[PDB]
RNA sequence: ACUAUGUUUGU
RNA sequence: GUAAAGCGCACGCAGGCGGUUUGUUAAGUCAGAUGUGAAAUCCCCGGGCUCAACCUGGGAACUGCAUCUGAUACUGGCAAGCUUGAGUCUCGUAGAGGGGGGUAGAAUUCCAGGUGUAGCGGUGAAAUGCGUAGAGAUCUGGAGGAAUACCGGUGGCGAAGGCGGCCCCCUGGACGAAGACUGACGCUCAGGUGCGAAAGCGUGGGGAGCAAACAGGAUUAGAUACCCUGGUAGUCCACGCCGUAAACGAUGUCGACUUGGAGGUUGUGCCCUUGAGGCGUGGCUUCCGGAGCUAACGCGUUAAGUCGACCGCCUGGGGAGUAC
């Protein structure tokens, strides 16, 4: 078990009807996840997660949502991997090779932020560079360093970011999401039922992830 | 109004296949059973059971594999509005051997390659892909 | 129409028992019944069209379950019409 | 308040 | 569904199709045999004209038909059943369902009268029109016809067309609960029959309001219109015709199966009914949407999805739903 009481899944009406084999008979007009399911679908997702980390795969954690940006920001750089906590781009996977030409401009603001050229020069373009920088380091800082495509990606809400998980889908990409009983469990090659949005759950699906990679690194 | 229960069973079969349910029941009579040994004996379907006495419910046990239904396709061919008979040398091959089709016989319902090899023909009942 | 009590003595009358309210027999008479009620009425209403629809509704019921009758046992078929006053 | 019409034929 | 194409709707004969079990038959069906299926032709191996065309040997084929023997799973026939389909009975419910009577209130118009006075009415603006013969406004009384404000609701009922003031009489259907009963009695339906908005027609009534036609005034280049002032048929009633509508969900009927969400209406079971509540279960309905389908739009358990039965209809646009 080590996660009861945390997760209670969505009210009834969201229900998605792909999600009956993990639902538990909902107890008033709100959805609970069959955690006794849960239990093994998570220890396989951990345990995949644990491989590919052996075969020294790069892990994706996308969490957009405001409770959960942070702590999704947090895990991976505790794990040393890469992340996106704000706005997925459209295209971060399939048009990676646009996108790359991206956080490149935002590595080279970062070398003029801190030793570069950036207050030998006019201050009203000073800080429009300056401003463009956290813009463009606050929607690429967590994959500065991917250098390619991700061997995985580990999602906390399904629905909610729909576009990556079809993203990884078309380029073949492991999917390891949090589906909740309001997502569709389709795209996802790894499902975990439970809570997508209640920051307790969130934070205890990622120091799980966390960890687990981190094993994977030895 | 319900003027053809064969063709009945194979439309549950297919929309079951479809729904992805585990299993499908209906009314029961011994031609379905006929059906449903021989599709049982093909590996279309993992089993099925005939509980009930005196209105008996047929339920058979749908087979998926890699996700997907093991039957792709079931095709009523001999309907009440029209009958099919075919002689021994005129049986139909369904997907070029790799499907059957139901066949009855004199000797019993069977597949057109087991009625090929009893030498008979009769009504086609079905195509199984 | 056709009350309750007027329901049970036609079916007393053409069934074996009291609760044999579906035998052939029975029905036939009862529409039969309310087919001949339903005469004064449609003379009087004779642009009662909705009425009529259910009129004509009883006449199909009875004579389909005539021809039933006949076709199983024309005996009871002979011995029903003659009871009731068919055939025209 | 309430007007009508716009010759034929091409690249 | 929108491209051509679902009859306006229904009942229903013939016909087509038909739940489930057993027995029997062997008609359909299947198997075998035998006979026949002219030769030529076609086709396949060959052979002869120097080759080819052509000629020619043999074989296959002639997919058919008939007879005999056999098989009996399915369909059919016959017999006996069974209960699921279908129907009957018991209790109850909702409803603008229909037909026939009666009645109420508001309003319009008209008639008579009182007060009262110079406008009223109408329009984009006007004018026609009405008004000192007393209008319009206001009040009283009376007559008459028609329709039923609010309720009223992607509410309800009906096969469809359609149906709403209230009351009574006669009457149809639907649905639900629990049982009992009959024991495929079913589905569809060419012909046939019935119902079928409005307009229209006939006979007889009625006639307030509205209003084709028509008249006048405007507008306009014209205005056989739109607008205004009137106004006949008609609209109303009874009976009898007609039988057509974008009679539409542009979606035939019946049956089965296939994720969900939010409502409405109408029953019904249990439970904490604590109170309009919770959990089920029906019928009918509205919106959204999944798979699937679709040319797309979109439909999507009320399918345009997956199937089965039967019917109707389509085969480029016009000519023409016209002529005969
Ligand atoms: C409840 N189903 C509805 C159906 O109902 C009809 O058949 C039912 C049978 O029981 C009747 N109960 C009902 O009274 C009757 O109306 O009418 C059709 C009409 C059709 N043009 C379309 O419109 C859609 C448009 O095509 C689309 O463009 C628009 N967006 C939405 C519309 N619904 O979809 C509806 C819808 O399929
Ligand atoms: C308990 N709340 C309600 C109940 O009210 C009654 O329930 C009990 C009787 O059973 C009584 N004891 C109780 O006093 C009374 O309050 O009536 C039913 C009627 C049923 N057709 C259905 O309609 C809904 C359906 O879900 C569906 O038909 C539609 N979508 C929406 C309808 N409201 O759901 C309601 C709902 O269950
Ligand atoms: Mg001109
Ligand atoms: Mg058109
Ligand atoms: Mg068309
Ligand atoms: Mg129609
Ligand atoms: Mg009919
Ligand atoms: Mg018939
Ligand atoms: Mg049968
Ligand atoms: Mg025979
Ligand atoms: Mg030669
Ligand atoms: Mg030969
Ligand atoms: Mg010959
Ligand atoms: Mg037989
Ligand atoms: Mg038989
Ligand atoms: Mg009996
Ligand atoms: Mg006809
Ligand atoms: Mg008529
Ligand atoms: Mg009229
Ligand atoms: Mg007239
Ligand atoms: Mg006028
Ligand atoms: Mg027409
Ligand atoms: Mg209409
Ligand atoms: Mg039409
Ligand atoms: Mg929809
Ligand atoms: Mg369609
Ligand atoms: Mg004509």
């Amino acid at each position: 078990m080590l996660k009861a009481g945390v997760h209670f899944g969505h009210q009834t009406r969201y229900w998605n009807p792909k999600m009956k084999p993990f639902i538990f008979g909902a107890r008033n007009k709100v959805h609970i996840i069959n955690l006794e399911k849960t239990v093994p679908m998570f220890n396989e997702a951990l345990a995949e997660l644990n491989k590919i980390a052996s075969r020294k795969g790069k892990i994706l954690f996308v969490g957009t949502k405001r409770a959960a940006s942070e702590a999704v920001k947090d895990a991976a750089l505790s794990c040393d991997q890469f992340f996106v906590n704000h706005r997925w781009l459209g295209g971060m996977l399939t048009n990676w090779k646009t996108v790359r030409q991206s956080i490149k401009r935002l590595k080279d603001l970062e070398t003029q932020s801190q030793d570069g050229t950036f207050d030998k020069l006019t201050k009203k373009e000073a800080l429009m560079r300056t401003r463009e920088l956290e813009k463009l380091e606050n929607s690429l800082g967590g994959i500065k360093d991917m250098g390619g495509l991700p061997d995985a990606l580990f999602v906390i809400d399904a629905d909610h970011e729909h576009i990556a998980i079809k993203e990884a889908n078309n380029l073949g990409i492991p999917v390891f999401a949090i589906v909740d009983t309001n997502s569709d469990p389709d795209g996802v090659d790894f499902v975990i039922p439970g809570n997508d949005d209640a920051i307790r759950a969130v934070t205890l699906y990622l120091g799980a992830v966390a960890a687990t990679v981190r094993e994977g690194r030895s | 109004s319900m003027q053809d229960p064969i063709a009945d069973m194979l439309t549950r079969i297919r929309n079951g296949q479809a729904a992805n349910k585990a299993a499908v029941t209906m009314p029961s009579s011994k031609l379905k059973v006929a059906i449903a040994n021989v599709l049982k004996e093909e590996g279309f379907i993992e089993d099925f059971k005939v509980e009930g006495d005196t209105k008996p419910e047929l339920e058979l046990t749908l087979k998926y594999f890699q996700g997907k239904a093991v039957v792709e396709s079931i095709q009523r061919v001999s309907r009440p509005g029209l009958r099919i008979y075919k002689r021994k040398d005129e049986l139909p091959k369904v997907m070029a051997g790799l499907g059957i089709a139901v066949v009855s016989t004199s000797k019993g319902v069977m597949t057109d390659r087991a009625a090929r090899q009893a030498g008979l023909g009769g009504e086609i009942i079905c195509y199984v892909a | 129409s056709l009350s309750t009590e007027a329901t049970a003595k036609i079916v007393s009358e053409f069934g074996r028992d009291a609760n044999d309210t579906g035998s052939t027999e029975v029905q036939v008479a009862l529409l039969t019944a309310q087919i001949n009620h339903l005469q004064g009425h449609f003379a009087e209403h004779k642009k009662d069209h909705h009425s009529r629809r259910g009129l004509l509704r009883m006449v199909s019921q009875r004579r389909k379950l005539l021809d039933y009758l006949k076709r199983k046992d024309v005996a009871r078929y002979t011995q029903l019409i003659e009871r009731l006053g068919l055939r025209r």
